[PDB]
RNA sequence: AGGACCGAACCGACUAAUGUCGAAAAAUUAGCGGAUGACUUGUGGCUGGGGGUGAAAGGCCAAUCAAACCGGGAGAUAGCU
RNA sequence: GCUCGCCGGAAGACCAAGGGUUCCUGUCCAACGUUAAUCGGGGCAGGGUGAGUCGACCCCUAAGGCGAGGCCGAAAGGCGUAGUCGAUGGGAAACAGGUUAAUAUUCCUGUACUUGGUGUUACUGCGAAGGGGGGACGGAGAAGGCUAUGUUGGCCGGGCGACGGUUGUCCCGGUUUAAGCGUGUAGGCUGGUUUUCCAGGCAAAUCCGGAAAAUCAAGGCUGAGGCGUGAUGACGAGGCACUACGGUGCUGAAGCAACAAAUGCCCUGCUUCCAGGAAAAGCCUCUAAGCAUCAGGUAACAUCAAAUCGUACCCCAAACCGACACAGGUGGUCAGGUAGAGAAUACCAAGGCGCUUGAGAGAACUCGGGUGAAGGAACUAGGCAAAAUGGUGCCGUAACUUCGGGAGAAGGCACGCUGAUAUGUAGGUGAGGUCCCUCGCGGAUGGAGCUGAAAUCAGUCGAAGAUACCAGCUGGCUGCAACUGUUUAUUAAAAACACAGCACUGUGCAAACACGAAAGUGGACGUAUACGGUGUGACGCCUGCCCGGUGCCGGGAGGUUAAU
């Protein structure tokens, strides 16, 4: 899993890689790809609107089912293979229908192993269910957030969201955030933590490890000039001022949420 | 050196041809100002 | 079908050089000045019928009209079509 | 003549 | 294997001389740095002015940038020559 | 015309972009050419660009543009669905010779190949804006087989050398031939086949997917090159006939082998890695409605069409961008000999050029070089600049270290040529012969040849043997920045910026945040192991006290407090 690159060049030398072996060594499958062009951050009037994306490689979106929504029908996950796309390894798996999917790939499910969906299902890791039929306090994942939406919370690597309780219609989540949430019962979660546990240890190394998962650098306000940035100018390192992103609005604690339209849906807030 | 002007028939046209003025208003009204004063080669279209 | 009246207008001269001259003594070709549009099939019927000598391929390029400066200003001369027309085998002027 | 070269810089008499 | 090493193409511009009404509105000569990559390049496209873009120098945005260029307000205003 | 010099991974040859007659011929020297000009990319006139196969066009899509209706917007207008454009990509097909003053894969000769139209000929389920397959893909590495190509040998032709020798393991030249068709190789991948069933492929489908069970162990697809043919043909060193003195008409020998060998082809292959590597059509099948003598499909033959535009010329340049015939810039393709690791470099081939002012002189002084007595940094701000070092093989190699490095540390030794070991070695390559059988482009053996290191021993020459070109100066202490990178195009390349790493903080998804009056879009087709912002800047040891102030976060009990 984790291994540390030897350091037999400076750029080498820090590098933990996480080479999974089990991963599939192919290609993914064709008919389940797609195009992905990349933006840069840049949107239809064509600005940047999030700084600090571009560059880095070609890469096609996977077509992950999070809905998950064949029931009955049991599957096999034929394999695991590496999806740029996400921090999880996919799983391409198969109905006894002949038709196959993507899924994301729990902690504990290796190739041949076998899950399927729907109300009846049972509790092993891989099977998704309502989470009126899921038990309490069981780690579940790939949560949705409305019935047929598609499932939305806990799809990174390693992690996992937790049923507290179920009051009525609602469960309630401690979300991967420590966030104590609320959503309805009806809506399906798959069991299990998510795999690629281990994602978080890599550490990359070098800068081109970054630049080519398409991340061009960040310049500190401190460096920028007063017009570029509320951080600016100076005599040498110069500052005197109160942490504020580019637009001036204040960075380093400051709430910015405001939704007044889903604020009743959340027990607690954030740790 | 390398100099500004690096000529190349495609992007001069689709930049300053004749259908890339009458595509828009601003454009067209450029038209209607080469017409006004009555120039000869009203847009690039070599 | 393609009209008498187009094909009395598809051909205007004979063009007539040292390339002319060659093209006639060793291909078969008579080399002409023909229409601007001048399709090679309607070349090929023109010929066919107002000349009524028997025509084997067309083969037909578009000169470039010379830039003239006559006295001081910046001229032109027309494009024109000129067309190489390979008799089959018999005679032509 | 359209272009107009600039002048080389004084000598800086602070 | 490697933002690995030496070193041409290629990319650049550290030193020195020349050049400074130049051969050249930034170059030549001798060297010099990278040279499998955060590289370089072709073609086309996208972002436009208080806007863009910026590995951030107020840099670049047609030999012009602490706010482009063109036209208009415009014969601004100028207790200053 | 003869010498001389230069280039030759270019200053050669062919294109693209770009230019637009600059191409060729005749005529002229007013202007243009940094001089002269008979010359010219100059002036005037005439000629020249021939395509089923090359490109465009056209079918298909990327980024992206426009965008019915649509959503939004004081108006203009913005976004965007269906859709339609858009190559820098995907999609059918021609080669070798001959020719012009100038085009030629376009003309001519020969040899082909592609796609459709139509008609007859039979046999047949055909049928799509729909399904499936395909096209369809990364980086790096390595090896095997090849080829281009060159070298030598063998032939063929010619020569017997301006002064020594030169009919001999002597000299010079040529020894070339394609596409297509047949073959199916080196080699690459893949089990194959028959039935039967099925909640998948928005319906259907025999197609795909998926199960079963038998089935034979083979097949299928891909495939460089070679071989045969193309070709009793062309080309051909040259010889002769006539000279528009330019070249035309004929005749025209050999036209093999081995070895070396690509960065090219098999190979989009193989192995491997993480950064996870366009789409749509053409293509092949499946069926839907509709029709099932028909239509339509397939095959065979015949025949027709392959239109339109480009095609001259420059293209690291006097023709494109730079105002100039401007020491600048300009993408792609080919790349020969000797030496060499090499596309470096030196000298050369093909080929091209002598840079559009020259002639004298041999003052100072300036620029580019060469050498230098003795000293050797005393110069100077500073060893700036020069000088110097420089290769391959082996020996040897410290502190420190993050255990990799440092390190090419430092330093030393050998290097030419000749002969022998060895009538050239080890090695490579491999004929003939022979045997076997899947009988072949087969395997085993076999070694003729053809190449060909490296080492040792002996000798010899010179002042010097990595002899030219080319080609590290070395070490010690230290500040800063971890490092590779980026930066003020055009006086600043750094300690500045970035960076991987760390932290705080926001953000529960219709996320935060950002562009946008809004629709919307980016974030992200991502989901707290994620995204944004801010600071710090690998790594090691660490990061101490202060919340008075400003800010942020949390409270709401009290005072004040807006519109109303
Ligand atoms: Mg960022
Ligand atoms: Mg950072
Ligand atoms: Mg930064
Ligand atoms: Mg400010
Ligand atoms: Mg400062
Ligand atoms: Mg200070
Ligand atoms: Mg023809
Ligand atoms: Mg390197
Ligand atoms: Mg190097
Ligand atoms: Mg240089
Ligand atoms: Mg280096
Ligand atoms: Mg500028
Ligand atoms: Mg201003
Ligand atoms: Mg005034
Ligand atoms: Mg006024
Ligand atoms: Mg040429
Ligand atoms: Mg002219
Ligand atoms: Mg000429
Ligand atoms: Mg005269
Ligand atoms: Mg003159
Ligand atoms: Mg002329
Ligand atoms: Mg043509
Ligand atoms: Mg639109
Ligand atoms: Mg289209
Ligand atoms: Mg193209
Ligand atoms: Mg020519
Ligand atoms: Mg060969
Ligand atoms: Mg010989
Ligand atoms: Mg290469
Ligand atoms: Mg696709
Ligand atoms: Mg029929
Ligand atoms: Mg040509
Ligand atoms: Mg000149
Ligand atoms: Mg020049
Ligand atoms: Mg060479
Ligand atoms: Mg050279
Ligand atoms: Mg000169
Ligand atoms: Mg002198
Ligand atoms: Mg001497
Ligand atoms: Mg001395
Ligand atoms: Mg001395
Ligand atoms: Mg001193
Ligand atoms: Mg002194
Ligand atoms: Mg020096
Ligand atoms: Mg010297
Ligand atoms: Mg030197
Ligand atoms: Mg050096
Ligand atoms: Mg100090
Ligand atoms: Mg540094
Ligand atoms: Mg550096
Ligand atoms: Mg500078
Ligand atoms: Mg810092
Ligand atoms: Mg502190
Ligand atoms: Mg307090
Ligand atoms: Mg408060
Ligand atoms: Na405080």
């Amino acid at each position: 899993a984790v291994v540390k690159c030897k350091p037999t060049s400076p750029g080498r030398r820090h590098v933990v890689k996480v080479v999974n072996p089990e991963l599939h060594k192919g290609k993914p499958f064709a008919p389940l790809l797609e195009k992905n062009s990349k933006s840069g951050g840049r949107n239809n009037n064509g600005r940047i609107t999030t700084r600090h994306i571009g560059g880095g490689h070609k890469q096609a979106y996977r077509i992950v089912d999070f809905k998950r929504n064949k029931d009955g029908i049991p599957a096999v996950v034929e394999r695991l293979e590496y999806d740029p796309n996400r921090s999880a390894n996919i799983a391409l798996v198969l109905y006894k229908d002949g038709e196959r999917r993507y899924i994301l790939a729990p902690k504990g499910l290796k190739a041949g192993d076998q899950i399927q969906s729907g109300v009846d299902a049972a509790i092993k890791p891989g099977n998704t269910l309502p989470m009126r039929n899921i038990p309490v306090g069981s780690t579940v994942h790939n949560v949705e957030m409305k019935p047929g939406k598609g499932g939305q919370l806990a799809r990174s690597a390693g992690t996992y969201v937790q049923i507290v309780a179920r009051d009525g219609a609602y469960v309630t989540l401690r979300l991967r955030s420590g966030e104590m949430r609320k959503v309805e019962a009806d809506c399906r979660a798959t069991l299990g933590e998510v795999g690629n546990a281990e994602h978080m240890l890599r550490v990359l190394g070098k800068a081109g490890a970054a630049r080519w998962r398409g991340v061009r650098p960040t310049v500190r306000g401190t460096a920028m000039n007063p017009v570029d940035h509320p951080h600016g100018g100076g005599e040498g390192r110069n500052f005197g001022k109160h942490p504020v992103t580019p637009w001036g609005v204040q960075t380093k604690g400051k709430k910015t949420r405001s939704n007044k339209r889903t604020d009743k849906f959340i027990v607690r807030r954030r740790s | 050196m390398k100099r500004t002007f690096q000529p190349s028939v495609l992007k001069r046209n689709r930049s300053h041809g004749f259908r890339a003025r009458m595509a828009t208003k601003n454009g067209r009204q450029v038209l209607a100002r080469r017409r006004a004063k009555g120039r000869a080669r009203l847009t690039v279209s070599k | 079908m393609i009209r008498e009246e187009r094909l009395l207008k598809v051909l205007r001269a004979p063009h007539v050089s040292e390339k002319a001259s060659t093209a006639m003594e060793k291909s078969n070709t008579i080399v002409l000045k023909v229409a601007k549009d001048a399709t090679k099939a309607e070349i090929k019927a023109a010929v066919q019928k107002l000349f009524e000598v028997e025509v084997e391929v067309v083969n037909t390029l578009v000169v470039k009209g010379k830039v003239k400066r006559h006295g001081q200003r910046i001229g032109r001369r027309s494009d024109w079509k000129k067309a190489y027309v390979t008799l089959k085998e018999g005679q032509n002027l | 003549p359209v272009y107009i070269p600039r002048p080389r810089p004084p000598h800086p008499r602070l």
